């Protein structure tokens, strides 16, 4: 585990003493790797920066450049937390609790989100130590992946009014029923930018030379739809591909490079992370002994390694 | 009012001097290549 | 399962380990006898590709291959190599007056070329040369080598760290990233900054010094460098040298094996890490 | 130097706009700004917002404010150019000093096949900060900014003695210059300070030249029958040893760069109208042939000059017309009843601006009569309760009373117009302009726009001197009687007291509805309707609005 402590610093209201052992598999952002640490870079005030609280991509910005740790053993003394980053390194797949309204799948990479959700907000309260805490919500990673295009792309709606006020609220999710609705009271700026930016500058350097042939066959595209299954499902109809449809550009030199393969290795290099360079990294899978193959809400699921 | 415009007009036609003064500073330059050369092919 | 052993057999054409110390950083030579076909590929066609198809095959001539493959690339060998590259001169060179007294700049002239060759039609030096480990033993004979240089995790610095104490070759390299001080553990990587026709296809060999996650690192590989007047693209790949789980063991020493700069670094999670070169 | 560069990025948007444009780099140094109005040391404490925004002469309305950039560095601005700095290598080229100031690009309203139209303004605005006090507008014609051509000849002593200072720099430094550096000097040698005022100052310019081979070709001709990699890629290598990089703001520091002096026509200034090579910018060397045609300034003028008709209002009807059958944008400035910008002037808009300080001080000037008819019954609409020896306090109120109302309506002239749009009345009329639109700085807080109990005060000085006792426009909401409270929030004295709140004090608040308030110390106040009194006419204030609006996000 490389064994790492936080203690009880000073003082116990005695039934928060008991909110403390209901938060057995949860996990602590700590900024650091210590042998012993203060519970005050713990809560939420220390998220907090310089005079303002980050917003729920912010959040992800502040979940950025800190380190989980997983709650294992909980003394009235200290709380030992196991270093996610370093102390993955568990036979005994050390043990973590779903705190989510997804029953989740067994075989799940599990990445780690902000509470965001419209009544999940784990928001635990101390008094005595005056501290605010707000845990992170486990979740399956394409169920995650598809949440943060949401909440940027709201974001973005928070740069440009222009359009009348009923927008599409981004704020309807899908998991094989299940209709969620979420937050959206605040969107910080330069949350949203610098979010923006890697979006956009991404998106730059996964567009090359020989991906030009490739924008040729949009047509050819339409030519599979009325004639098959998969191609039209495939096809959305909320797409700009329906929408643009209403060439080589010779250039040739030399033309042994193999110019179409060159294609699709760039831009799978920033399109094809755009995932986890906007969200956390998931290192948490599911990985259940008895052969249960879902886990319920509230249950605590052995966790393995990096996916 | 109008001495607002009466001192604009007149800092105008102050900056005009030096708007034309160094649009004039090429009458004593503009007679020494057209001549000057000339005179020893003449030699 | 904490104590692992690793073993390659090969030449002592390349590091010389005898010649080394008994703490090195030691580079493989994977894909060897690769890279005329690579020259000619993945690259754009103003790049003129039969360059690198003679530049290996000038290194090879200092050094047939035969069955003792070219590998076990040592640590000292790319610094040294582009020292004259990188913003060190005269104490980056000190590795070659390291190298050529032990070791031979007859090898590092035909790789110094190449490392102006292997990045000219960008075959980058990134996944070429994969990390080993740190020379545990040298069981070689005289002019071949017979190598166990483990791999595999902590263990290489606890089966040398119970008894080589990772030295990081030059005080230029390991660079004293984050200034900003605090307690904690050290995170190492390995990291190649380029320079693609401004200094003239540059290479570079050192080591980063943070207590930094990969998340935090791609940011920080975006900030506190000069380099990035380029425009070709994918400059400044980097993997995991893995945990030195200890800030308060680093130090500062000119005492090797030739006065050459070193730092001693007692302790080491060696996470072999991954990759990653896309801007 | 980037600031510049980063301006022509914005120069590479538009596309197909609504219409085709230019761009003038144009260098206003110290004196410029100083006797502006410009406070020097407050833009020292590089990168800086400029609004800007472009004004017809004639007619016509205005664009909105723009966001552009500025580098103001207080350096040899011409000289910063032309012997830049490297940070390892400052001594790379030792000059001769000079004045500095902000590099601001600016941009050309021009036409398909551009004509640019002379007399019309560009106007700049720097924010120090948000408020109006923070603010200066500034005066810029298309005769004042554009010159018919450059001076690139002096980039040719320029660009050869950068050759041999890279033959003095290695020479002097010897072997300390790494192998790149001694390899570039002396394939310059195979090819005295740069004072960079002699390039304005040295009588020479463009041309056209093709008429000067042949005045040349016919002149070595007689003496022909009596006697019957280049130096700029070393250049290259000159910065990437001694930087260690590209820099693309020094890569024009190597290429053509024409410096002309011209000067401005508020304040007797001067200024800088500069070119490079490269820039797609105006006067550059890469830029879209349909650029400026210096016509509308050759044909109004001699039209005018051989008629010698000294204002053409006083020209001839058929050299009007001939004019328009040549010119066809010239039937506002002379076929318009009642233009709300004059034609034909240089104060044409400040002309424009002293008419609305007239109009409004008649409507408050025959506003003060009206609520001041006769003998008046005022009794109060405060609460402040008195002490027993404080109403002989008042006794002197009722003697000092009338000086006041003609020394504050004195000081309302006092005033220069252009330091009458920093106060509160000036922008609570274009609050209630906008209510006939946000207006410009942004004074007004976000609730002023919510009831008519929003007032917003100005603060004149009761002894002494009658003077303004503000920067801020102090905006009090007030409740028979009502009490005063504040709205919510470098450090000015007279700003912390309610209006009318104690003595040595006037205050006077107006409304979005511009019904305002004359606060005397005591309770003693009266509204007037102004509302009666402002006679705006539309489409006089539409040009107005617009200079003076700010269109909110």
């Amino acid at each position: 585990c490389f064994e790492a402590d936080i203690a009880i610093p000073s003082g116990i209201s005695r039934p928060d003493a008991a909110a403390l052992q209901r938060c057995e598999g949860r996990v602590v952002f700590l900024p650091t790797i210590r042998r012993q640490l203060a519970l005050a870079d713990v809560a939420h005030e220390s998220f907090v920066s310089g005079g303002v609280s980050p917003d729920t991509l912010g959040l992800l910005l502040a979940y950025r450049r800190r380190f989980p740790a997983v709650i294992t053993r909980v003394l009235p003394t200290r709380i030992v937390a196991c270093p996610v980053d370093l102390g993955l390194t568990h036979a005994g797949t050390v043990n973590l609790r779903n705190t989510s309204p997804v029953d989740l799948c067994n075989g799940d990479p599990v990445s780690l989100v902000p509470p965001v959700f419209e009544g999940q907000a784990t928001d635990v309260r101390l008094e005595s130590l005056d501290l605010t805490l707000r845990f992170p919500v486990p979740l399956p990673t394409p169920l995650a992946r598809e949440i943060v295009a949401r909440l940027v792309a709201r974001g973005i709606r928070d740069l440009n009014p222009r359009t009348p006020g009923e927008l599409p609220d981004l704020n309807v999710l899908y998991y094989n029923g299940a209709r969620l609705s979420l937050v959206a009271d605040v969107q910080q700026l330069a949350s949203v930018n610098t979010e923006l930016r890697s979006l956009v500058l991404n998106m730059v350097y996964s567009i090359t030379e020989g991906t030009t042939l490739i924008l040729t066959l949009i047509p050819r595209l339409l030519a599979l739809s009325a004639q098959d299954g998969y191609v039209n499902a495939l096809l959305q109809m909320q797409s700009v591909t329906r929408e643009a449809a209403q060439a080589p550009m010779l250039m040739q030199d030399g033309e042994r490079r193999l110019p179409l393969y060159e294609a699709l290795v760039a831009w799978l290099a920033h399109a094809g992370q755009l995932g986890d360079i906007l969200a956390l990294a998931p290192a948490v899978r599911v990985c259940t002994f008895d052969g249960a193959a879902v886990v319920q809400s509230g249950d605590m699921a052995p966790v393995i390694r990096y996916p | 009012e109008r001495a607002a415009v009466l001192q604009a007009q007149r800092t105008a036609a102050a900056a005009a001097l030096e708007n034309a003064a160094l649009q004039a500073a090429e009458l004593p330059v503009d007679i020494e290549r057209r001549i000057r050369p000339i005179e020893q092919q003449v030699h | 399962p904490r104590y692992h052993l690793t073993r390659q057999v090969t030449l002592t054409d390349l590091c010389q380990p005898n010649a080394e110390r008994a703490g090195a950083l030691l580079l493989a030579l994977r894909h060897p006898t690769d890279l005329p076909h690579l020259a000619r590929h993945r690259a754009p066609p103003g790049r003129q590709t039969e360059r690198l198809a003679e530049a290996w095959g000038q290194l090879l001539e200092a050094s047939e291959s035969g069955c003792a493959r070219a590998g076990l690339v040592s640590f000292n060998f790319l610094v040294a190599a582009c020292a004259a590259a990188y913003d060190a001169r005269d104490a980056a060179e000190a590795v070659r007056a390291h190298i050529t007294t032990n070791y031979a700049g007859a090898r590092l002239d035909r790789f110094s070329e190449c490392l102006r060759a292997m990045v000219h039609t960008h075959v980058f030096p990134h996944e070429v040369m994969r990390f080993f480990g740190g020379l545990v033993s040298w069981v070689t004979q005289d002019e071949l080598a017979s190598v166990t240089a483990v791999c595999s995790g902590p263990q290489e610095a606890t089966h040398t760290g119970h008894p080589v104490t990772i030295p990081a070759c030059a005080f230029v390299d390991l660079d004293a990233e984050l200034c900003l001080g605090g307690p904690g553990a050290a995170f190492l990587y390995l990291v190649f900054t380029y320079r693609q026709c401004r200094d003239q296809e540059l290479c570079c060999v050192y080591v980063v010094k943070s207590q930094l996650p990969p998340r935090g690192l791609e940011a920080a590989l975006e900030r506190l460098f000069g380099r990035l007047r380029i425009t070709t693209c994918t400059y400044a790949a980097f993997a995991e040298l893995g945990v030195m789980p200890d800030d308060s063991p680093r130090c500062l020493h000119r005492t090797e094996r030739v006065g050459v700069p070193v730092v001693i670094l007692e302790g080491v999670v060696w996470r072999p890490g991954g990759w990653r070169a896309c801007a | 130097m980037n600031a510049h560069f980063a301006n022509e990025v914005q120069y590479d948007l538009t596309r197909d706009p609504s219409s085709p444009a230019s761009l003038i780099h144009v260098i206003i140094s110290s004196e410029c700004l100083a006797a502006a109005g410009v406070p020097l040391s407050a833009l020292v404490r590089a990168n800086f917002r400029v609004e800007t925004q472009t004004r017809a002469h004639a007619t016509g309305d205005c664009t909105p404010w723009r966001s552009a950039f500025a580098a103001y560095v207080p350096a040899d601005a011409v000289g910063a150019i032309l012997a830049p700095v490297i940070p390892a290598h400052p001594d790379l080229l030792p000059r001769v000093p000079s004045a500095g100031g902000l590099f601001v690009s600016l941009p050309v309203a021009c036409d398909a096949q551009g004509v640019y139209d002379p007399y019309t303004v560009a106007a700049l605005r720097l924010a120090w900060g948000p408020w109006a006090t923070c603010a200066r507008v500034l005066l810029f014609s298309y005769d004042e900014l554009v010159p018919p051509n450059t001076r690139y000849a002096a980039d040719g002593a320029r660009l050869m003695r950068l050759c041999r200072h890279f033959c003095r720099y290695v020479a002097r430094l010897g072997a300390a210059a790494p192998a790149a550096a001694t390899e570039a000097a002396a394939h310059l040698s195979l090819g005295p300070p740069i004072s960079p005022e002699e390039q304005l100052t040295a009588p020479g310019g463009d041309t056209a030249t093709a008429e000067d081979v042949s005045i040349t070709q016919e002149n070595e001709e007689i003496l022909a029958l009596v006697q019957r990699r280049s130096l700029v890629e070393w250049l290259d290598r000159g910065w990437e040893a001694l930087a260690g990089g590209d820099r693309p703001d020094w890569l024009w520091s190597r290429r053509s760069i024409s410096v002309v002096l011209r000067h401005h026509y508020g304040t007797k200034q001067r200024f800088v109208v500069v070119s490079y090579e490269n820039s797609v910018a105006w006067g550059g060397r890469r830029a879209r042939p349909p650029r400026l045609s210096s016509e509308l300034a050759t044909a109004l003028t001699e039209a005018c000059a051989a008629e010698r008709v000294v204002r053409p209002h006083q020209l001839s009807p058929a050299a009007q017309t001939a004019l328009l059958r040549r010119f066809p944008a010239l039937e506002g400035p002379l076929r318009h009843p009642r233009p709300v910008l004059q034609p034909f002037d240089i104060a044409a808009e400040v002309a424009f601006v002293a008419r609305i300080q007239i109009a409004c001080l008649r409507a408050l000037g025959h506003s003060i009569r009206a609520a001041l008819q006769g003998g008046p019954r005022i009794f109060q609409r405060l609460r402040y309760d008195f002490g027993p020896h404080q109403s002989e306090w008042l006794g002197e109120v009722t003697r000092r009373f009338p000086v006041l109302l003609e020394n504050l309506m004195r000081a309302l002239e006092g005033t220069a117009p252009d330091a009458f749009f920093h106060t509160a009345y000036a922008l609570a009329v274009l609050a209630h302009l906008g209510g006939q639109l946000v207006p410009l700085s942004d004074d007004i807080p976000a609730r002023f726009a919510d009831s008519d109990a929003h007032y917003a005060f100005d603060y004149y000085s009761t002894s002494g001197d009658t003077l303004r006792l503000t920067n801020r426009p102090i905006a009090v909401v007030i409740d028979e009687q009502s009490k005063c409270r504040f709205m919510e929030g470098p450090h000015r004295v007279c700003e912390q007291y309610l209006p009318g709140e104690s003595y040595a004090y006037l205050c006077l608040g107006f409304n979005r509805r511009l019904c305002g308030l004359v606060v005397f110390p005591g309770g003693f106040a009266f509204t007037i309707n102004t509302a009666a009194y402002l006679s705006l006419a539309d489409p006089v204030a539409r040009a107005v609005g617009l200079r003076f609006c700010r269109g909110a996000a």
